[PDB]
DNA sequence: GCAGATATCACTCAGCACGA
DNA sequence: TCGTGCTGAGTGATATCTGCTTTGGGTGGGTGGGTGGGTTGAGGCAAT
């Protein structure tokens, strides 16, 4: 039964139907329908299970539509409009809507004959402190996008996400069940709260979208299953568990700070006053349903390729780029952390195929180029950036020194010595403790609350 | 019916092929250099793992004494220096292996573990990597993601080389003895000159010194490097599906069934392997002798099953003199002369010869000496 | 989750938070409960909704009520000096929200 | 004879078995005269059970009233002996290269109902019987293969006035203190006092029944601490191999519930039960 | 019912089954006398050797008379046969020669009434297989035997599970596998013997299936002229039985291929072959191959497809000496003479355990081998432990999830808290076998103390309150985590073992790693000609064989000595100057090894030791003396160095 | 095809009255 | 005083008939087979 209808307190109520010949294979779940049937029982005190006779199929779900398409493509700014389109509601974040956007559309799909073919789809991580809208845009995009999957991380488990194996009941054999990213195949999933998410469950996720393939395939059976989707990750500040390693797996990572201008709160003040006291809709914005049936006709139609000298103008750009951290490199001793990684080349590519299919483009100009070059500058490479080596080598020698072997000491203690002490900073001390539990010279116990050495 | 979708069986002139080329006094680069022609540097890398597919020979004492004759290689280096690339290619080209990351190895376990079902209880014993691995290769990847129950599995299964499962009643043994190559990142996202390969890696040294031969590799930027690199992936890109409108939307007749030998030399794949004849000059345009892959794994597989080296005095004096400086001279273990004398043998092996000699002692000496110093 | 006698098909039963929807939830002592429970009312505080996936039953259901929350700063007391942040061990969304 | 040595040549013929009983039945009633009253005339005549048969009579034992068909049975007047099956598990010692131990069932009746717990070691005489096993409930077949058991006739689970007339003399010795600390460890030399104290451990204090507030026990604990090399433990095995009851516990192998009690279900019953720890 | 004309003569082939019995000579016939052994209570089971039939068979061929090929109809079709020979048997059985007892014969009375009354009746029987009391079994073709005279063996060719298939269902085959399941002995009923409790007749039933259905009326002719409904009683002091036994045979490792899952088959086992399959071994069983028809309304709903067991009918079983005994514990390694004749010393396992009035003395002599990485420890190790007949290699972790001693866990399927035994048990009657022992856990670090001072594991938890029996000797061994030793710091320094667990043992070794030309220059150039000829360089002497030693050690291990007042004031002398001595080394933190009673003890078993290599059974004053050598040796040089 | 519970039909026996 | 032919009555053997599953659960198994079906949740205890 339909969620409106449902009475407060109670909870719905299903039926069976059945339909025969030409009205087999006419519907998809989570699709609403309209089925006119004959209700008649069949058996199974003596009572009867009721049950439905399909006679029609109307579910909600030509030419002139694709020559509104095919207008609206026309429009001189159509990457504008798409921008405000993008959560209507929500004040700032250009670049977060920017993203999403692409993110929305794509990239296009690469398949080599000899058999390594690189990923098209694009994931992005919105990371900043509460209160800045991440869940509301995830929201929007869920309901935007033809086919979605809205998923709290902490709610759901191993199980909900990629692939779990079960048992059929009916027959007593093992069955393999997709998760969220299998029921989201060809579409999008918005992952959201990715820190409470266990460590299982993240690396379940790192293979998931390394592959896009969930290979569970073994206790009784050997099934493989798809899962070609876009993932979308909205994280709570890590004030490593979340290591850099799962951020250099997301092609594009996003810090949003909202800075304290006047001008700015006062903004957002009569945004949310005016969002409380409530539509365009006349070249500056379109609804979600034109929306999603444009993102439909974009993904299944056009599937752009970049151009030669935008290829050689971005291979020039990364030169640019390393040669802007040995620019940054003034330092003599110390080393910088990275300029680049190539995974990160990749993902500077494939953006720009986004925008060329977001105006039908065939071959993707220098335009795109330089608008996916600020793109990831305004993104990545600030928040990678937004010595202690040394210092953290000390710190272990000082806890090594401290502690003989067999006596263990509170960490709580070892932060009041050193941590309160400010000789090492907290995140010096997460880090050392690690390394070091991890060769085992050391164990945590107590939750960590107490530190025991465990040899040299 | 049934219509379906690991050796080559050679003939009468592949044998004269590979003794053609094994008389010639380079094959050792050729066949180094034509694995992974595409990876650029770690050309000593690629020595090593060719040395390690082709093993050495494994000694059986009367006292039941086991002399491990299998090599072991273990990677560990800053992001992106296509450990990866590596490891597919040794895949690739070795007649066994197995890519289960030490991470949650979903699938086919690391080591053997019995199972039971959960009503039923069916009691089975299901193998594991290392024990689908026997007389091959087992290529582990991400080592430094291994649970405290992995590594001690796998101490035992490599000191051993046997697994003996007495569990859920029951008793046996299963055979594992294999060549194990595994990579591993740092344990602070990047490797740090001052500190020890023991220090940059979080692994006790038990299971480092099971491995044979410990390779530290960093990613140093370089323009030229850079820009080689850069255009090399880019090429892949706009290289397309040829078939239907290039860049649009992407999509056996029977069953009961010279450039064969040599390569001619491409561009767009080889690259770096042009540099390697080259020695580090991108100016010299040197074409290598590179062998087609599907010939290398015949001259492996030829080599590994027909040819039994055996030590040599004149190879031996050298043998004893280089342990003896490492050790006395510029912590360096007496397991390391039993690498000495395995490498000496498996190179031995490469020049189709059944005695090792000096030469070999040498080479292999040397390349022992830099995965020790740089 | 429970079984039907008659149809002998898995059915499901409502929870707290949904018995009290377009009401009041009332939590006593909220500072003991565990982590697990306290995220599961994350849900329900912001999302006014509950997801569910037991038995092939997956579905969405509403909670749509407001929490009164009663307890007592961590250590027994509340030091007037330290912020609140210190004084309860709840996490800093819950606090916001 | 061991558990692993009946053959089938040995069927019906008195064997010798020794064993660790591990579980035991409840009591089960096995009818030995059956109670049949005629339904018209309302007589009562008893007939007795041959081979686990009811010698049912076909009509009515009466010359004037002969209505066939018409006895029924009275189920709780019949007379009824002592049932009771238990398993018996062969020693650790029989077993061979360390297998599961084997196990054989055995019926008592009658007085040896209720004579072995669970948990010890008995030395039983008996029957080896064998019996056909039906291949299912509604059908007179049979399976071919036969089950084995045992029919036990004899169980032995493995003061006098003289002895109250010697023990009495001992008690007149002087030094019955020191016969006494010498004789509880031979072995453990020039500890007499440490002796003493563990003797004195044994005996235990006096039993007070106390009403108007709560039971008085006099119960004795020692506390040996010392040097390492010091028999110690020594002393700790030659007491409780003296004492009825006690369990060798150690350190860090035993639990706090392990100690007092463990909460579980008996599979068998399906009811909540708790079994003994070891203090208990 | 269409008939088949099959080229097969059931009437000749019982003539030459007949003439075999009494013409084959491989003394008088064989068979022959074989049965007449069997007439007279002495055997209880009939061989047939089919390279017998085969050498009969080309004996006859070679004077002209060929006759039918007996081999190939008996491996066609071999369930038919053994009636067959059983019935030449029976009737070229001989009279007894031996005077039987008949005494006890319940199938001798029974008979003999039934003679009688048959022979009164008619005046105015029984099935062959009741009387028989012998099994008749078929053994393979041997390979020899067919090569010899230009056949090919199909029976004796091993073959694996996988390869039996339904196209041999019916013949004689072999199956080499390993036992994994085996099934106590019970009585299957082969002939049912009734009494009707009105004539006074006894009727027979054969049963030749899983299930049978029991006779209630009498058929005599008695209850049939009479027209009387008697009842027949089952009885089975008359019946007859034959030890049954089910067991499973797996397919071994070298036989399943790529992505393949071992199979099972199952053996039957009848007549005197029982208890000759135990778990856990590797035979080649050659049997009849058989299907097993339902009975029933199970016939009706469970279709064509049959289930098939194997009838076993053979089976093949897959089976200064101190000095020089001493470097030869592990030949390959170079240095460690003494440390070799510790570990002599501990295989003998010298002691003469002794119980007075109740008082245990363990009688187990523990070594522990500590040191740095490079030196020869885990090598000799494995060498050690696999020289005894029992052993058990395992890291200090433990075997598996459960740790060295013991551990009760949850069981998955029952919920049963079950005790599992530890790596400890395992090796009990024998040497466990201990690396890496730094790295026990807490439970091990105190429990093994239990252990090594009484030999057994007591466990008090939820639901298990027994003791683990484990009379097991203890050799371990630990290196630093990072490094190599530093002696000037202590040795509870550089490892995480506690202080009293040192003591306990009685012999500890602390081997050092330190560079020196010499030294490596020897050790690489013996290394290396092992290398080269797999044994030793030294011709001084020859390394003594593996066997022989392993023999000379249970010889040594059977023997038990004693000792002597003489020797006693020796060893009490001794004793009291070790003890003396120590009153000095007190201040040093490190003296672990402080002189207790328990080193007297100790010297006392390393003493019997020595003797019992002498094979000796009075301990003199020369074993005491090396046997204190070897506890000053093993405290100086690895306390002061 | 097989065992068990159930109801159908046919055959033979002890009483009865009359006639010998 | 008595002998025998006719009758009603009641078992014995035999004719048709239904049924041949049945059942939730791991001391019923997986060579009996999934078209015969089995879809928890709290609380206690060892490991640490
Ligand atoms: N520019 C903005 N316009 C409107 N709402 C905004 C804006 N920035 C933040 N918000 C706030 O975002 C809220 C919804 O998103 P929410 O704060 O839950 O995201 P979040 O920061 O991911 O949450 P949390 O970090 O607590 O899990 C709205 O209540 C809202 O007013
Ligand atoms: N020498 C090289 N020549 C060419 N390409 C190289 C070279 N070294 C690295 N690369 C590039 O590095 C890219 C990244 O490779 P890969 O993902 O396997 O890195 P990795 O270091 O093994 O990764 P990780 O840090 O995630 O464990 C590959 O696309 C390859 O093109
Ligand atoms: N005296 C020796 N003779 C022969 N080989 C030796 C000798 N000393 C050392 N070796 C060699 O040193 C190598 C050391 O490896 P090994 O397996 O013995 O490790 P280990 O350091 O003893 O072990 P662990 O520290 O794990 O207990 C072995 O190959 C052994 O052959
Ligand atoms: N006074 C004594 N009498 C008899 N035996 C002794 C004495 N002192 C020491 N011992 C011997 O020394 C050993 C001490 O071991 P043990 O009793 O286990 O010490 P603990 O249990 O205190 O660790 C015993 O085996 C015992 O034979
Ligand atoms: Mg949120
Ligand atoms: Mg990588
Ligand atoms: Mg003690
Ligand atoms: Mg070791
Ligand atoms: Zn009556
Ligand atoms: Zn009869």
């Amino acid at each position: 039964e339909i969620p409106e209808l449902v009475p407060v307190g109670e909870m719905p109520r299903n039926l069976t139907m059945t339909c025969d010949r030409y009205l087999t294979n006419k519907v998809i779940p989570g699709t609403r329908v309209t089925i006119v049937g004959i209700y008649s029982i069949y058996n199974s005190v003596a009572i009867r299970t009721p049950y439905i006779k399909i006679l029609g199929i109307q579910s909600d779900v030509t030419e002139e539509e694709e020559e509104e398409f095919l207008q609206l493509s026309r429009n001189p700014k159509l990457y504008e409009i798409l921008t405000n389109s993008i959560a209507p509601s929500i004040f700032g974040n250009e670049d977060i809507k920017k993203a999403i956007v692409c993110l929305l559309m794509g990239g296009s799909k690469k398949i080599l004959p000899d058999g390594m073919r690189l990923r098209g789809d694009i994931n992005v991580l919105l990371l900043g402190d509460p209160g800045t809208a991440k869940s509301q845009l995830l929201k929007f995009v869920e309901k935007v996008s033809p086919i979605a999957v809205y998923t709290s991380g902490k709610g759901s488990s191993a199980a909900g996400l990629t692939a779990s194996v079960q048992r059929d009941p009916m027959t007593r054999e093992f069955y393999l069940e997709g998760g969220a990213m299998v029921l989201a195949d060809g579409g999008v999933v918005c992952i959201d709260e990715f820190d409470k998410m266990r460590d299982e469950d993240r690396v379940a996720i790192h293979e998931a979208m390394e592959q896009q393939t969930i290979s569970i395939a073994k206790a009784g059976i050997t099934t493989v299953l798809n899962s070609r989707t876009s993932v979308l990750a909205a994280a709570n500040p890590i004030y490593i568990d979340f290591q850099t390693t799962i951020l250099s797996r997301f092609d594009m990572i996003f810090i949003v700070k909202d800075d304290h201008n006047e001008e700015r709160d006062i903004s957002i003040a009569n945004h949310v006053i005016n969002i409380h006291t409530g539509q365009e809709e006349n070249g500056s914005e379109i609804s979600i349903e034109k929306m999603k049936r444009y993102i439909t006709y974009c993904r299944l139609k056009c599937a752009p390729r970049l151009s030669p000298q935008a290829a050689e103008k971005l291979s020039s750009n990364f030169v640019t780029i390393r040669k802007q951290l040995l620019i940054n490199e003034l330092e003599s001793t110390e080393r910088s952390s990275i300029p680049i990684t190539i995974r990160q080349l990749e993902a500077i590519i494939r953006i720009t195929e986004s925008l060329a299919k977001l105006e039908l483009s065939p071959i993707a100009q220098e335009r795109h180029v330089d608008e996916a070059i600020r793109l990831f500058q305004a993104s990545t490479m600030d928040a990678a950036s937004q010595t202690s080596l040394s210092e953290i080598r000390r710190f272990e020698q000082e806890l090594k020194r401290r502690l003989p072997i067999g006596w263990s000491t509170s960490y709580q203690t070892l932060r009041r010595e050193f941590v309160d002490t400010h000789r090492f900073s907290q995140l010096a001390l997460d880090k050392a403790l690690y390394a070091l539990e991890k060769h085992e010279t050391i164990q945590l116990r107590h939750q960590g609350q107490n530190i025991y050495r465990s040899g040299v | 019916t049934v219509y379906p979708l690991a050796r080559q069986m050679l003939t009468d002139f592949d044998i004269r092929n590979i003794n053609k080329l094994s008389k010639k006094k380079d094959i050792f680069d050729i066949l180094s250099q034509s694995l992974a022609p595409s990876i650029y540097g770690h050309d000593h890398i690629k020595k090593a793992i060719l040395l390690m597919l082709m093993g050495g020979v494994e000694k059986n004492l009367e006292n039941g004494s086991h002399l491990r004759g299998d090599i072991n290689i273990l990677m560990v280096g800053d992001p992106s220096t296509a450990k990866s690339q590596l490891l597919r290619f040794v895949l690739n080209t070795a007649s066994l292996a197995i890519a289960t990351t030490g991470r949650g190895s979903s699938g086919v376990g690391l080591t053997a573990a019995v199972t039971t079902d959960r009503e039923t209880g069916e009691r089975r014993l299901e193998a594991g990597a290392m024990v689908l691995a026997d007389r091959g290769v087992v290529c582990i990847d991400e080592f430094d993601k291994m649970t405290d129950v992995d590594r001690v599995a796998i101490h035992e299964v490599m000191e051993q080389q046997t697994v003996t499962i007495a569990k859920a009643g029951i008793h046996t043994t299963l055979n594992a003895r294999c060549s194990v190559i595994a990579a591993a990142n740092p344990v602070f996202g990047q490797y740090d000159v001052n500190r020890d390969p023991h220090q940059n890696i979080a692994l006790p040294d038990s299971l480092l010194s099971r491995f044979d031969l410990l390779f530290v590799v960093t990613d140093d930027i370089n323009e030229i490097r850079d820009r080689s690199i850069s255009e090399h992936v880019l090429r892949t890109h706009r290289y397309l599906p040829p078939g239907y409108l290039e860049g649009e939307p992407v999509r056996s007749l029977a069953v009961g069934e010279e450039d064969h030998v040599f390569e001619k030399f491409n561009p767009l794949l080889q690259a770096g392997a042009k540099l390697a004849k080259n020695k580090g000059n991108y100016n010299g345009t040197e074409i290598p002798k590179l062998v087609t892959i599907p010939f290398l794994r015949k001259y492996v597989q030829y080599a590994k099953e027909r040819v039994i080296p055996q030590l040599t005095q004149e190879a031996i004096n050298v043998i004893v003199k280089n342990y003896t400086d490492l050790r006395n001279d510029d912590p360096i273990t007496a397991r390391t002369l039993e690498t000495l004398i395995r490498l000496a043998t498996a190179h031995a092996k490469v020049r189709l010869s059944k005695t090792v000699n000096k030469v070999d002692a040498k080479v292999a000496a040397n390349l022992l000496r830099f995965a020790l110093l740089g | 989750v429970r079984k039907d006698p008659i149809t002998k098909e898995w059915t499901l039963e409502g929870g707290a938070l949904v018995l009290a929807d377009k009401g009041v939830c009332l939590i006593d002592e909220f500072d003991k409960m565990n982590d697990q429970d306290r995220t599961s009312i994350h849900e329900a505080m912001e999302q006014q909704s509950i997801s569910i996936s037991k038995a092939g039953i997956v579905t969405t259901l509403q909670a749509r009520c407001s929490i009164i929350a009663a307890a007592n700063p961590n250590g027994g007391r509340y030091n007037s000096t330290l912020p609140l942040a210190q004084n309860v061990s709840l996490t800093e969304p819950i606090l916001s929200r | 004879k061991g558990m692993r040595e009946l053959n089938p040549n040995d069927i019906d013929k008195l064997i010798n078995l020794k064993g660790l009983v591990l579980r035991s039945t409840p009591v089960i009633p096995d009818m030995k005269v059956a109670f049949f009253k005629c339904n018209v005339c309302d007589h009562t005549m008893a007939v007795e059970i041959d081979r686990g048969v009811i010698q049912e009579p076909a009509r009515c034992e009466r010359i004037d009233c002969n209505e066939p068909n018409s006895m029924s049975l009275i189920h709780n007047r019949c007379s009824f002996a002592d049932k009771q099956v238990i398993k018996l598990q062969e020693t650790p010692d029989f077993v061979p290269d360390g297998q599961t131990p084997h196990s054989i069932s055995l019926c008592v009746y009658d007085e040896l109902v209720d004579s072995c717990r669970a948990g010890d070691r008995i030395e039983v005489t008996g029957t080896f019987r064998s019996i056909p096993i039906r291949a299912n409930s509604r059908q007179r077949v049979l399976k071919s293969l036969y089950k084995t058991y045992v029919d036990v006739v004899h169980v032995k689970k493995v003061i006098t006035d003289q002895d109250l007339a010697k023990i009495r003399e001992v008690a007149a010795r002087e030094d019955l203190y020191s016969l006494l600390a010498r004789s509880i460890a031979p072995s453990i030399y020039e500890l007499e006092d440490v002796k003493k104290g563990i003797l004195l451990q044994l005996f235990g204090g006096t039993n007070k029944t106390f009403t108007k507030g709560g039971r008085y026990r006099g119960d004795i604990n020692i506390l040996l601490c010392g040097d390492p090399s010091t028999s110690k433990s020594q002393i700790l095995q030659y007491v409780h191999k003296i004492t009825p009851r006690g369990v060798y516990t150690s350190g860090k192998g035993s639990s706090a519930v392990g100690l007092t009690a463990y909460i579980t279900r008996d599979v068998d019953t399906k009811q909540l039960v708790l079994e003994s720890g070891a203090l208990v | 019912l269409p008939s088949i004309q099959l080229p097969v003569d059931y009437n000749n082939l019982f003539n030459e089954i007949t003439d075999f019995l009494v013409t084959f000579k491989q003394k008088g016939p064989k068979y022959m006398a074989m049965l007449q052994k069997v007439a007279n209570r002495e055997l209880n089971s009939v061989i047939i050797d089919l390279d017998d039939i085969l050498q009969y068979q080309n004996e006859k061929f070679l004077q002209g008379t060929q006759a039918d090929d007996l081999v190939s109809a008996i491996q066609q079709n071999a369930n038919h046969f053994t009636e067959l020979f059983c019935r030449a048997i029976d009737n070229n059985m001989p009279l007894p020669t031996k005077e039987i007892d008949y005494k006890d014969d319940v199938l001798d009375v029974i008979l003999n009434q039934r003679r009688l009354r048959n022979e009164r009746m008619l005046s105015d029987l029984f099935p062959p297989n009741l009387t028989r009391r012998y099994f008749l079994y078929f053994k393979p073709l041997s390979q020899n035997c067919a090569r010899r005279y230009r056949k090919k063996a199909i029976s004796s060719k091993p073959l694996s599970v996988r390869q039996i298939k339904g196209d041999f269902l019916g013949q004689l085959i072999t199956v080499r596998g390993i036992i994994t399941r085996v099934s106590d002995v019970k009585p299957a009923v082969e002939v049912i013997a009734y009494t009707c409790d009105q004539c006074g007749y006894e009727v027979f039933q054969e049963v030749n299936s899983r299930t049978f259905t029991p006779l209630s009326e009498c058929t005599s002719e008695e209850c049939s002229q009479n027209q009387t409904k008697g009842q027949l009683f089952m009885s089975t002091r008359a019946s007859k039985f034959s030890a049954f036994q089910e067991c499973k045979i797996q397919e071994l490792s070298q036989q399943v291929p790529v992505g393949h899952i071992p199979r099972s088959l199952n053996i039957h086992v009848n007549g005197t072959l029982v208890r000759s399959l135990s778990p856990g071994d590797i035979v080649d069983v050659t049997g009849i191959f058989l299907p097993a028809p339902y009975t029933g309304f199970k016939a009706l709903k469970a279709g064509l497809l049959t289930e098939t067991y194997l009838e076993a009918q053979f089976v093949r079983q897959h089976k200064d000496v101190y000095n020089r005994l001493a470097k030869s514990i592990a030949p390959e390694i170079y240095g460690n003479l003494d440390v070799k004749k510790a570990l002599l010393l501990l295989l003998v396992g010298g002691v003469d355990k002794r119980v007075g009035d109740g008082m245990k003395i363990r009688g187990d002599i523990n070594v522990c081998l500590m040191g740095d990485p490079g030196v020869a420890k885990s090598q000799l190790l494995k060498a050690i432990c696999k020289i005894s007949p029992r052993g058990v290699y395992t890291t200090g972790k433990g075997s598996s999830g459960v740790g060295l001693t013991a551990a009760v866990m949850k069981d998955p399927v029952t919920d049963e808290m079950i005790l599992e035994g530890g790596a400890l048990v395992l090796a009990d009657n024998g040497i466990c076998c201990i690396d890496e022992f730094d790295k026990m856990d807490e439970s091990d670090r105190t429990a093994i103390h239990e252990v090594m001072e009484q030999q057994t594991i007591s466990i008090s938890k939820a639901g298990i309150n027994t003791t683990l029996n484990a009379r097991t000797s203890i050799l371990a061994a630990a290196n630093p985590l990072y490094g190599r030793y530093n002696p000037r710091l202590s040795p509870l320094d550089n490892i995480n073992l506690p202080a009293a667990l040192l003591s306990r043992f009685d012999i500890l070794f602390l081997m050092l790693d330190i560079p020196s030309r010499d030294d490596d220059e020897k050790l690489a150039e013996h290394v290396t000609y092992v290398h080269m000829h797999n044994k030793q360089p030294d011709l001084d002497f020859t390394p003594v064989e593996p066997s022989k030693m392993r023999e000379y050690i249970a010889y040594a291990k059977t023997k038990r000595p004693v000792m002597s007042e003489a020797v006693n004031d020796y060893v009490v002398q001794a004793y009291i100057r070790l003890r003396q001595d120590s009153k000095r080394e007190m201040d040093s933190k490190f003296s672990f090894g402080q002189a207790t009673p328990r080193t007297l003890l100790g010297i006392i078993r390393l003493s019997q030791a020595l003797a019992k290599l002498r094979l000796a059974d009075m301990v003199d004053i020369d074993d005491v003396e090396e046997a204190l050598r070897l506890v000053r040796v093993s405290k100086e040089s690895l306390y002061q160095e």
